[PDB]
């Protein structure tokens, strides 16, 4: 992903 | 020589004297307890945050809200704000004087009861009443016939008031409120392509939500526009420093209110809802009502609001009607404002609860005595 | 110096002062109490609203009528509508001079003695008179001979005079007045697809029928062009600005009067009692009665009911008979000013019973004195 | 060789042939469409769902009524209900054989309008006729002579008969009814502390209603008993497997009934209005009247209505007189079985209204032909 | 004449043709490079290796996964595997026929996007869809109503259906998932006395995990069981030849799906999970889904795991209610089974989108056409 | 009275008295043993040499460390260091009073167990605690709040730790320590022209790092620079007088901490290493985290350290954030400092594992009494 | 209806 | 709540 | 009334 | 240790 996760 | 007020309900607490015009003690309704292993002794920390504690360390704390949808539901988080509002925050022993709570109308009975109970028990309040709030936002608005719309964080409802007399028959209660709309866009964020989980995380999205976020007046083409420009997009810095961009979902997530089957809310849309409590009322007040509606409440604020209200109402009622949305500032704190208001009304004096009574009739009397 | 004048049956109540050439106070003899939970304290609101008050708020209030078919039913109610047309209305204290009452002929006897009592008690009144309103209306129209129709609210009637001398034997009265049109009225709408059940929304109906409705000299072609015709057909709007169109029912419910079997009411037309109170006269004066047929009271204002009167009259009398309807505009307030010019003459004063004689004599008086 | 007989009023669908002592047919009036994204491909669903269907996936459908208080409002749904019920319920070819509707009395116009239409349109049903329900039921008692009182889902009404001749003026129209007492009751609920909103849920509050509420003889000490007393209260088993617990309000629903203004429904009890329609008949056949009060309906299967009306009633009515509640076991179906035995009457055949009939003076004509 | 289908998900791809029973090519997604000096000139070898090259020279290669928790973040990596699974495992050119892919709910909108593209542009592909993969288990299942657990290597969801019409407001995502379990074994492995850092062992641990661990139903008693007994100690043999012996670690790492906490995630366990599904559902529907709970994904092969579902479910849901775990062999391959399926079906042909239409509409067309 | 602490990890021992501001005891962790055949009988040596004595006669002493990587695996010889420590050192028995032992986090925990035993067995000591290193350079520093970055010879660790509540799922450990970097810089070396293999040899080439070594801020261009300058050149004098010249070398061995590929280590640089576990903490926090970074052990001695430090973050953290890395003086003996201030706390005595609850629980009370 | 009620 | 919502 | 109408 | 490194 962009935010939480780090995808 | 006065009285404590304040607002009680979800999201939330206000909390003031009588006669103030404005509640002092504003914190959120929040309870946190720590999920990690403390490790630094001589840390000096405790098992239970509240409110702006909590938010202060909400990346350690996992965060509840004692009241969901207006209901409380773990009493003994409840009873932990209570007790950090008076002495942490209004720096007051409320065994000295009366104290007004508020409620939504339609709330379980035995809410009531323990309400009633605590504050006889743990904080031995000389007197109490509970009030319903959409009543509360009248006074505050200096009028005796309305529709009074109270949209907060857990529960929205509509009471319709005409000089008073209010119609129980036509109050009408929606579960869709703030709480469900932060949740909401929660899930549409992920779609943009960022992911909120966590209680802090979420806290972190109704932060965005109420900066951001604003209401369409014409969705259908609000979206044909987004698709299509950039000027509907805007940055924001999350609490890292990262930046993240919005785009079409700071108006899709208001939207909800007016299509709550966006999130499998079968029920009715908010201003159908509104009309419907005028159509269970008689042929002749009915006029008096569309004249006076009146916005309270923290979700009335997103911008632009009002007038999407006013023009659904236009479209659902007959021509020629004199809709007016009353929404002025400071309608965030209506209810809070109104119970100042009541609260310093002599008459009012007679209305109270007293030990006394509570002793001999019992907490019953809460179903009796007050409204 | 002077006296009050007033009609005090059912419907609306008049009043004003004797030599006035109309009444000033003009409301509703209704009473209205609440019927649901009053909430906002301060409201500063009553338990109790007259006439006015009761038109202004009756979709919140239940509103009853004190009076039924000229009977006086609910006195504590009666009393207080008297109460409020002395001080509210006229502003006046009734104590200091005499009061003209009026009743339709044939009512129970105790309707009298009550009246007479509370003047005399409640209101401490120095002089009373109860007339016979038919007759009231020949004064108004400065004849001595002639068949007063006085068709009010709720109750109709029949008094041939003849220079005086009334004929106490062919006193007609018939129940069929306009309350029991405006109720038949109702259910013919339902027909057409509206539904009026309140007390508010018969209100509504009345002020209805009292704008559109009027009266066809050929109730069977009439219905045929209505069967045929939207040139019949007329829009009204409602309080709450809905707007409705009323079909055929504009003249069908008027017709019941001349065909009061529709309401299952077995007595004979309004025009053939008129005829037949004539028919129990002699024939030496039945063609002056003929002659001077007086129309009074608020259901002769329908449009062209005086013409179907003439017609039916004329089709049950003798050829070459001199049938006149004596229809005057403001005839919907004809006893009213009656009961002024009554009042003014000088020679009535004789006719007055005292508090003396009452003290004397008792409540029984009334059916001695007083015709 | 035979005839339909069917009750195509609120709530359920009564369907079989003449002669048939009981419907064969019988399921809810309701449509159901999903509200949800269909997602498996295949799974061979369809948009509309109706009465079993409706009830066996309510949980995704939205389910409406397409009748409202006796009214047809969503027509196109009302046509798939009729279809449904010929084809799919009775297995029958309508266009074959003659069929019975009915409906409560005073009804807009238009509802017959467009139900003789469609039979004559949609179907091309050889005959018909509408009847009026309370009529029927007196079939079904076998007796020529009585008030029948019909309280349906979405209406209530009295047909006050005497050896036929039906008095119209008398009849009395009552819009509390059966399905306002489940809405009603869901408020209640509330207090209880239990929550239903979607119309699934409110078919389940349906079902509650229908198995464990009565009626007291004696509201008042019936709630002073509830007050202190686990013997009133009874648990039941919802869908899920949820044990929930009916305390008082297992009796005060019914009351509503007797006590309209529970709902804001100014309008009289079910008691008064049965008698105020006794007091506009003449008094020589009241005495009668007083003799035969017909229960018939759904919601005459409350424990103890029928001693209930017995009670009110005679504090009502004078002294001496033999207040007779008729209420026999399958009263639920009274008008079904009525409608069976007239349409097997020969006699009746002649009360049919033809195609020919239809064709030659439209529409209008169940306004002449058929009462 | 067919169409491929594979599960590009995380962890394995699996892949093969519509119709077949089983996949044929199934291997890792895992994308490798060197990170030593190539010295022997001639030796033949490339810049990229993958799935089982991967493994196979796993002691040289640095080991990447294009995609984390379901979501594609190497793009280039990403070709290169499908480049792989189409020419080298499956034999076939793309180009010829349609695919088949699948994705978890809930991903950021871009992540379709491009993979929409790059099946148009780099493979050419005739047709395309993507689909949840949790629906395409209940197509192997066989069943239209039940709720779906599929529980990946980067991601675990839950979708409840109910004879198609999937709920979104009810699907729950949960970044727990295998590739978790198997990092937390790492470091509680640390603590046992071994040391496993580079990603070739990090595989290594993998292997272990899938063959010694279990789900206990006692997770408490366990540990005490382990604590004093070396029956619940196993031993395993490392690749070079060395034997490690594994303790209470067996059941410890499995333990994590119910309690997340153990490696910080606040998030709450997948019974509770799955059973809040459940509580976002209409109650109506409750029941059904408690019936049919469907396993699907490597980590519902634990031994055990269907019992600790159940008994974790049971205590949560109301009494008497029919928990059925459906746990079938072979579902490690479900979806890829469903995808068979539904390729086969004739009726789904018009579900796929043509590159026709995407030329047309654009990428944008996999938001409107495919679900 | 008091307590000893000790640093008893890799490289040297470090050892006081609670409440003392530094170590008195401070030398390396090294057993000596002689590997050549004594020959003047007289000489009165032994066969056991610890710390300086090892150092002092290097040349003919075959040189151990029982600890490797932080873990303890030659227990005899860790024994006699012990040993030694206490009373040739310190002078002290330690059988009077409570000892502080350290290590650092993911240690197998046999490691634990044997120490635990020891001390209770052989030294038979009062009372003892374990504490995590990074946790006690966070006492030393005196902060709540931050990221210690300890990194000895034998090992390297990240703990991130936030009012405490130190995060256990973010801990990172690294096997690259400076023992490591010791023996790269021996290869190194070859390249030059210098042959180092004895065990003496090693700790010359130790000697050489400690003094000259230092961190580039652009290894590039540090590189580029070095290539055409002997400014950069350095020369040093060996034991026996040789002199020698340190070129490129004298920065390019500090360099593998930011590249550990240099010598075959997988994993991510240290930089990268402590950037991940700030990733692996929750956004609230993570602004905190950045502010206070903190350096502790002997590998943070190398001139430059801490702004390569700085600017590596500074890259892959976002903009605008407070990047600051704390790297006082002292920061050596970090560790030891902590541990006087903590045992010197009175609130700590609390923490202490007496023996009389290790003869009752076993040593596996290690494991739950002492984090 | 078209008045009172929403019938 | 005890039987719609999770109040 | 008291008789036929109810007055 | 007993598995990567050498401890
Ligand atoms: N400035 C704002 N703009 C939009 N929404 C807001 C704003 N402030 C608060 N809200 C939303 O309104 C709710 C809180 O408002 P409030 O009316 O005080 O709730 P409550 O009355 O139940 O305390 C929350 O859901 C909050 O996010
Ligand atoms: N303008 C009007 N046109 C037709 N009917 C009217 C009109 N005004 C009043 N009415 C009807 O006449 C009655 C009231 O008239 P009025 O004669 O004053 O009654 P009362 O004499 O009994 O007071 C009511 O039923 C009213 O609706
Ligand atoms: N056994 C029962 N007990 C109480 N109320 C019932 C029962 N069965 C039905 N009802 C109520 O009566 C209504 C349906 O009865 P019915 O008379 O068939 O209505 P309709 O005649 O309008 O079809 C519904 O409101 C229903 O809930
Ligand atoms: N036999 C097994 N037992 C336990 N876990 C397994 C087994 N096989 C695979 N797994 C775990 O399940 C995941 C792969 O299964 P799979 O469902 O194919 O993942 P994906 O569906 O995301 O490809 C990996 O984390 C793997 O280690
Ligand atoms: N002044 C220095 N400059 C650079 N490196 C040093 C210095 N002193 C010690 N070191 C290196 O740091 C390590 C010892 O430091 P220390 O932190 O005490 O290790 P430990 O904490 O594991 O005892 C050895 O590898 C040593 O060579
Ligand atoms: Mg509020
Ligand atoms: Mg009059
Ligand atoms: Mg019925
Ligand atoms: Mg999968
Ligand atoms: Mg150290």
């Amino acid at each position: 992903w962009x935010a939480x996760c780090p995808a | 020589t006065t009285a404590l007020v304040c607002d009680n309900g979800s999201g939330l607490v206000k909390a003031g004297f009588a006669g103030d015009d404005a509640p002092r003690a504003v914190f959120p309704s929040i309870v946190g307890r720590p999920r990690h292993q403390g490790v630094m002794v001589g840390m000096g920390q405790k098992d239970s945050y509240v409110g702006d504690e909590a938010q202060s360390k909400r990346g350690i704390l996992t965060l509840k809200y004692p009241i969901e949808h207006g209901i409380i539901t773990n009493w003994d988080d409840m009873e932990k704000i209570w007790h950090h509002t008076f002495y942490n925050e209004l720096r007051v022993a409320p065994e000295e004087h009366p104290t007004l709570l508020t409620e939504a109308p339609l709330n379980p009975k035995a809410n009531r009861e323990k309400m009633t109970q605590i504050m006889f028990e743990t904080f031995n309040v000389p007197a109490m009443y509970v009030a319903i709030q959409a009543v509360l936002s009248l006074y505050a608005s200096g009028r005796t016939t309305g529709i009074v719309l109270d949209s907060g964080d857990g529960v929205t409802h509509n009471v319709p008031i005409y000089e008073g007399y209010a119609l129980p028959h036509a109050i009408m209660r929606l579960d869709l409120a703030g709480r469900d709309l932060t949740d909401y866009l929660m899930k549409i964020l992920t779609e943009r392509g960022y992911s909120f989980v966590t209680t802090a995380e979420r806290e972190i999205v109704r932060d965005i939500k109420e900066k951001l976020c604003y209401v369409a007046l014409d969705f259908e083409n609000e979206m044909a526009t987004a698709a299509s420009s950039s000027s509907l997009e805007k940055s924001y810095e999350l609490p890292d420093g990262q930046v993240i961009t919005i785009g079409n979902e700071r108006f899709r997530c208001p939207e909800t209110l007016f299509q709550p089957s966006f999130i499998g809310m079968e029920s009715a849309g908010i201003h159908e809802t509104t009309y419907n409590s005028i159509m269970k009322c008689d042929i002749d007040i009915r006029k008096d009502l569309y004249a006076n509606n009146v916005m309270s409440g923290g979700t009335t604020m997103y911008p632009g609001i009002a007038d999407r209200m006013q023009k659904e109402i236009t479209a659902l009622a007959p021509s020629t009607m004199k809709i007016k949305i009353i929404a002025p500032p400071e309608r965030k704190y209506s209810v809070w404002i109104g119970g100042s208001i009541l609260a310093s009304l002599s008459t009012f004096q007679q209305m109270w609860i007293t030990k006394q009574e509570y002793d001999e009739a019992g907490p019953s009397i809460v179903h009796r005595k007050c409204f």
